[PDB]
């Protein structure tokens, strides 16, 4: 059952790090989208 | 009946532990590559971040020396 | 007439190169804004 405990800890930290990673690219992508929208807005005001 | 439905629901209840051994080994492998990929991801994110910082500084300097040009 | 001139400061101010200087400052700030916005557009597209 020690191997089973190793497995369960394995998937819990694996899914936690996947969640952290995915929120990282989500937030950086939303920042990049905001930057592109601002660039378009300032280009329209030129 | 909860005893029966819990005893048969143990992953690995009907799976031999040695293929758990290979799956765990390859899990740590693909883990090694996934933090590696996160290393390149974070380093290029920081690269674009201080590109953004450099353009911020240039734009701020332009504003400052333009509004003090008169 | 003189009373109406007296109470209103704006008319007495109304009553010539400064306008040209203001036009020059406006156009120089406009062109520097255009230049910096062009630089931002060029940089952010990467």
């Amino acid at each position: 059952q020690s191997r089973e405990s190793l497995i369960m800890l394995l998937e819990e930290q694996l899914e936690y790090k996947r969640g952290e990673i995915r929120e990282i690219e989500q937030v950086c992508k939303q920042v990049h989208d905001k930057l592109t929208s601002i660039q378009d807005t300032l280009r329209t005001g030129s | 009946r909860q005893i029966n439905k819990l005893i048969d629901s143990l992953p690995g209840v009907d799976v031999s532990a040695e293929e758990q051994l290979r799956k765990i080994d390859m899990l740590q492998k693909k883990l090694v590559e996934v933090e590696d990929e996160k290393i390149e991801a974070i380093k290029k994110k920081e690269k674009l971040l201080r590109h953004v910082d450099s353009l911020i500084e240039d734009f701020v300097d332009g504003i400052a020396n333009s509004k003090k040009s008169t | 007439c003189k009373s109406l001139i007296s109470e209103n400061e704006d008319t007495k101010d109304l009553l010539p190169s400064e306008w040209q200087d203001i036009i020059h400052q406006r156009e120089q700030e406009l062109q520097i804004k255009r230049d910096v916005l062009d630089d931002l557009y060029r940089k952010l597209q990467r």
